[PDB]
């Protein structure tokens, strides 16, 4: 696994999107040790509320506790290993296994065991048979993440320099809500194909989505045919130590939405931008109403503006269960919230007319990584290479001066390679000591 | 015919009423007429005549909606958050956009030309009891989509429609609703007109 | 129309006779009536109104039978042991039991609610030549069952039915027979009403 | 109804004309008659009465054709080499050969007996405007073939037929054309009568 | 493979129900060396009769010889390896390969070779090209088993202490008949999930099948909801050296059958019990009309009373071809035999309303064993642990005083682990020297 | 992999048709180093014409250059690895990637890069990013082959002694045309099952195809039931150093075609035979109008007379994408050409009534090679063994005196084993030094 990504994350072996054994290895490194998106406060707002989430290939029950905290547990009975919960979301103070009737609390404790008195007696210690708990649960402004590795950095540290870019929308806008339920569909591509596309693929928009731009008249029509850069400027792209990165297209608050969404959305964003400029400054207030496309390492992606939140849930090396949520700013009028929720699915949900374009990009890349000769071809992530900066006065992290660029691909794959070559967090840190230099 | 929802524990009040509607609404002439209508509509879609479909078969006031329902416990009362995501929820302009995207020569996914085959069955129709120009229509659809040598996707759906008679003799779709039966379709996408 | 089973070497005497029955029994009015009957029956089952189906569509004397036929050599005469196992062979009480099991709130398999979609085609009907209240009915069924996010099973069957006209105008099932075409279904189970 | 092929960019001139043919050719009586015809034909094939099908349902002048179309770019004009391979292109004698092969006791593939189930839908018919004894028929078919315990193949097709009325009242197939929708079927073979 | 099952068979790694490489290893140990169920005399009663059976993943032709014996052969032509027979059962004195026409006798001998004289001459020795024979074929009261390993213990020894429990129904009742054909269906679970359920899962009946108990009013309604033990007592569970084991629920001759079967079946069983008490004693005559649920190691299971015979035929690590037969006592009236045959399928056949309940138990357990984090969870087999006895005056083998218990799970998994850690029968025996202590 | 085939290619382990790891190994040896069939001149006759072909599991674009030559390239973009071309055939002077818009010439050169001036500058070297080219492209009388290994022998040398047998039809008949498009269908068998059948299975025709012979009255009816050899004689079979081989059935120019094709075809062939006898001699002119069934190592097969050309494209160890073309002699009347094209599909295309017979031969052989016990059974290739000759005055190569024979199986599997045991062409040559002795 040592040389699947080259120095500076410049090239990647195509095999990474198709190799079966590497997928197994990712479960052990990538998904076993990194922060993985679970849910938002707004989807489990009341005590007893739960959702069923994936963490890599495993499934967890994510539950709002009676004291207001959140705990998550592997969705597996401690008796014979039956799956415990089959609903995708609900409210319950306990979960009963349908096999023999063991009853657990929403806190994971084994509370009731049929025939305990008559047949078990002291042959059972319920304290030792609680659901297997996810040891790390942290949030970023309502967005809840889990981690199987107790040694992981705090979520905020893990977000690194990416957090600064997220804050105008996620922190300073007055709170977001995640609108459920998500769209779900299975796509025959590797999880990394989606992750790299969302982390920094401004380059594909004008070409892959040429027809959708013409039809819907998205603000992205400016880059149609990859003929001209946006009149607003090339934008930015950034990356960070732990692999998260994103592009910024200035001012494009309506993102991949069609013309019918533009006037009302732009009016709402311009109005809050003026308020925000006074609190956080002109540049950051502009970021608030700009289009950010990014990936929170490894497999959680987002768009701001055309507000989407994605999880690329791995099934196997060429199969991914794609989740699509919309998010809204809490103080949007309720009609606008509903319109945004439908517009997200309309572009990038299971029946989205943009995302349908992407299938063949993702799927054939992944399927080519399985083929003997083709798998030895390198992918190149050279756009903007040699022009990235670190320690810029205005923009933190490793930063390129174009959202049409591969700065964030390079950082994503750098972090990826460091993890697959490492046995633990200490080794990752050693492998990342000079990540920006 | 009436369903007793107290004894028939699996039946929703919505489905029970609707069954009754279509039972008492049976009319032989209407059945033949609507069967012809849906066969024509499906043929038009199969040959990818999306503009002709949108102009001649779809009314300006169209609501074209396909939902995916989150799986909830049959006994879990308290959790009241929205249980449906709109895979489609389109007005006329939004369908126009999707149709344009379909016929653009730079729609890369449409090259080579995709093959569609639609199977429409179990047609049931009833005139609305208030608005007699409105026809309630239920029909089941199998849609086979083939492309790129070995890609095959099969979709299965019940379309719950309202159609409207037009001055001159035409009949146009004013609402289509589909509660898509597979929560996570294994079909790459659902970019098909059900 | 008659089949010559001496020349048509693949045709069973049973199937040949039965084809003739349905050929000469064709009646336009009956075809429409039975098509409506089977569409109603399938709708009722799709919305899981099993009690209403058993009470209103199924006669007290019902025999509801689905067999799986052991694969035998077309030329192996001597072996005479029973070649059919009854996956279903139910009287009314046995259907009642199965229906009760379906609607019990402690049927864990039914939570979250399963989705059924039935496609009925190729309807053919003939009045019995002796008992004119008896209607012989043949129809083909595709049944799609979806649950638990990514479980999908599709069943394919020909239902060979006898239905009976009831005083008052109803029509009730007195026999359904299905020779299930896949010897080893790859559908987890066959716990569906075909 | 007419399709504007300048605006409807995905529609072939062939498909547009053909849609119009069947739209204006609608006749309620004919629809019922042809539906019965195709149901009978499918039943006969399902019970493997191939000789009876060839004698009674197929005309001496039959052309029975199923093509597989090479996938070409929607914009690639210059390349003019034949784009269709004939999986079937049979006259009466060639069908006779295939039928004989089917019923030979030494056809090893037919033992144990294969199971066929055909689902015919979306029937549309129109009398020819010149030759009124000729009936143009379009119908969609799902064909399920099961054998050898766990082999299952499902075929999906649109049959574009010309049928001819015979002195005495019969109706016989003079042409069947199928443009098979999957370029590379994943069904082991296509040795079925569509 | 060394520590997949803990001491005393107390715990099992969930991974055992999902691991691909372990499945391959089972073919080499478990299915290559143990006794596997083939058929009953009653299904091949006449010379030339044959059935096609699975032995692990392989297929064999099981044939009644002209001299009345039974031989079985791999269903593979010795020329180019085509499958020889495609019918599931029949009568034939020979089998001809459809590829080139080689003809074998029902005794496996290569008898005819087209063009032998003209083209082969002495380039062929037919004596060397007979079908590959199963070297060990033995029966237990008409039930015929095969074994690929010539070094296996005699079938009767292999049944060990389990045979005593089987004899009232299998030996002393006047003969059984297996009613064919079996129900067959594919279920997405590991073969072991079914095997452990039938070997001793009295615990699941009252919970998993609560709805079916209410609907059909089986005698098992007594344990509905796992609220109360049977009024007859807790019953028994036993296990044996080579892994076979079973539970006994006293008096429950009608088993999982509904109320419409109870009066006639109970009357028949009570009548023979009275006769049998004089020949074999009160206790054993009561066993005759009790419900036994068991597994004959590795993958053949049975229920007495609601008389069923099952084979869990492995396809892969998460796929099993499930066979379901009924059996009857030969002297039952023919109408009762037919009613029993249908009732078995009605409860546990492909459309059985009980067995349908079980799918999600079996399937999710198996699918959880494939998932990275979940596969490291232990299944626990602790019910009755510390209270099993050996060398009891009345009941042989290792015996627990409840059919709701995990005595037989522990013995099943003990034998399983001994086999996967062993290269041959000698090594298994060494690993099993103190099996009961 | 060392002893999968025995000395003289006499026996093969059945496992070779089912083993997953061996398939992976074949991609590295067999498909990475041997000549693989691409297309015919007649399918890419004009500059810019292309077809999409498989080379093992990889896909290539095979393109007619402006200067009249042919080059082929992996169908994979050098940027992020998306598949480049989706049409099966066409005409184009360039290929544009639908992902980001990179444009390549029909010569594989990277010609255009969107935003090159604005965003790439000197960060891109287009000369280094041309499509990955197939390094060896050669033809045999219009039939174009490719090879991934630059060290391969010239195609003509690779055909070895087989070329002499092919020349009457392929060289001396005045040119052939390949009629497209091919039939394509997926069959659940290993690629080798088809390859061995076509390389020399005269033995199966009379048995497998008994019903088809009776129905169509092919000239092969002479060998129906494997009862009698052809009245013309037993025919010939040959094999060669690099594995290609074939059988010859004298005079059978109409091959597997039915009676309606026989008179017109026989008249055409007899007429040219008389002309050819003057140029190439009686024997070779007779070969011209004889039926040859063969395989051009590894996975390209053909029939002359009933003129077919086949590619067994591997998908995995039990899955093959079967391509079927007809070929015609260029000077046949156009109606006869059309009749031949349909007749090929009628017998052996996706709906062919002969080839349908073969499915169960191929598929069950392959599926038996996956099964644990059955996979250890040997296939035997002994027909004609001990009677083959080398250096015959009239017939070159290793030659047996019957087309119902296994001479060519033995040579095919000898070459196969030499390749799987070798790391390169030099090692193959060393392993093949005494191939005929
Ligand atoms: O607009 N988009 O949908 C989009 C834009 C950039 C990267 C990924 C997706
Ligand atoms: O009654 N049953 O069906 C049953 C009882 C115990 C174990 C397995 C099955
Ligand atoms: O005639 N055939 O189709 C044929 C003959 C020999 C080998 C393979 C195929
Ligand atoms: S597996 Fe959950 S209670 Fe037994
Ligand atoms: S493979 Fe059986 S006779 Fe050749
Ligand atoms: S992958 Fe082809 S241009 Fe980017
Ligand atoms: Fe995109
Ligand atoms: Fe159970
Ligand atoms: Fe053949
Ligand atoms: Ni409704
Ligand atoms: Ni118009
Ligand atoms: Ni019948
Ligand atoms: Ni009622
Ligand atoms: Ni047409
Ligand atoms: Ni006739």
């Amino acid at each position: 696994y040592q040389n699947l990504v080259s120095e500076a994350g410049l090239t990647q072996k195509l095999l990474i999107h198709g190799d079966k054994e590497l997928f197994q290895h990712e479960l052990k490194t990538i998904f076993a040790r990194n922060w993985l998106f679970l849910t938002h406060d707004s989807l489990i707002p009341s005590p007893g509320d739960y959702v069923k989430a994936k963490m890599g290939v495993d499934e967890v029950i994510v539950s709002r506790q009676n004291d207001g905290s959140v705990r998550a547990f592997l969705n597996v009975c401690r008796h014979r290993g039956k799956t415990l919960v089959h609903a995708e979301a609900g409210n319950a103070k306990g979960f009963v296994c349908g096999y023999h009737g063991w009853g657990y609390g929403s806190n994971g404790e084994l509370q009731s065991v049929p025939f305990e008195k008559e047949l078990y007696g002291d042959a059972i210690k319920k304290k030792c048979l609680g659901l297997k708990e996810v040891p790390r649960i942290e949030s970023f402004h309502g967005f809840i993440y889990g981690c199987f590795d107790a040694e992981a950095p705090p979520l905020i540290d893990y977000l690194g320099d990416a957090a600064w870019y997220l804050e105008p929308t996620f922190k300073y806008s007055g709170g977001l809500e995640l609108v459920g339920p998500p769209g779900k569909v299975v796509v025959k591509a590797n999880w990394k194909s989606f992750a790299e596309n969302f982390v920094g693929d401004g380059y594909h928009v004008g070409w892959t989505h040429a027809a959708a731009l013409r039809a819907g008249q998205s603000v992205f029509s400016s880059i149609a045919g990859n003929a001209k850069l946006p009149p607003e400027g090339a934008g930015l792209q950034m990356t960070s130590k732990y692999g998260s990165g994103m592009g910024v297209f200035w001012g494009y608050y309506s993102g991949n939405f069609s013309a019918d969404m533009i006037p009302d959305l732009m009016a709402f964003g311009a109005a809050k931008q003026e308020k925000l400029a006074k609190e956080i400054g002109d540049v950051r207030a502009r970021i608030y109403r700009s289009f950010l496309n990014g990936t929170i390492f490894p497999n959680n992606s987002f768009l701001t503006g055309s507000a989407a939140f994605r999880v690329w849930n791995p099934i196997d090396e060429n199969t991914t269960e794609v989740w699509t949520y919309a998010f809204v700013e809490k103080d949007m009028p309720e009609d606008l919230k509903r319109r945004v929720a439908d517009a997200v699915q309309r572009s990038i949900g299971p029946a989205g007319f943009w995302e349908s374009d992407d299938n063949e990009n993702m799927e054939t890349m992944s399927q080519n990584g399985k083929k003997y000769q083709s798998s030895n071809i390198d992918q190149i992530a050279s756009l903007g290479f040699g022009k990235d900066v670190y320690g810029d006065e205005c923009y933190p992290g490793v930063v390129g001066k174009s959202a049409i660029g591969e700065t964030s691909y390079r950082g994503f794959y750098r972090a990826y390679q460091a993890h697959i070559s490492s046995s633990n967090w200490a080794e990752f840190e050693n492998a990342s000591r000079n990540w920006h230099i | 015919m009436m369903i007793n929802t107290q004894e028939d524990k699996l039946v929703s009040a919505h489905d029970a009423e609707e069954f009754h509607r279509f039972f008492v609404g049976h009319d032989s002439d209407l059945q033949q007429e609507v069967t012809t209508l849906l066969t024509r509509e499906a043929h038009l879609l199969d040959i990818q005549a999306y503009k002709a479909w949108l102009e001649h078969f779809v009314a300006p006031e169209i609501k074209y909606q396909v939902i995916s329902r989150e799986l909830r416990s049959t006994s879990e009362r308290r959790y009241q958050l929205n249980d449906a995501v709109n895979l489609y929820n389109e007005n006329y302009q939004q369908l126009k956009v999707r149709v344009e995207h379909q016929m653009d020569p730079q729609n890369w996914a449409n090259n080579p030309k995709i093959r569609f085959t639609r199977f429409v069955t179990n047609v049931t129709a009833a005139k609305d009891k208030s608005a007699p120009e409105i026809l309630h229509v239920r029909s089941n659809l199998i849609l086979h989509r083939a492309r790129r040598e070995n890609q095959v996707d099969v979709f299965y759906a019940t379309r719950e429609d309202k159609w409207k008679r037009i001055e001159g003799g035409g009949i146009k779709l004013v609402e289509r609703f589909v509660d898509y039966p597979e929560r996570i379709p294994q079909t790459h996408n659902l970019l098909v007109f059900l």
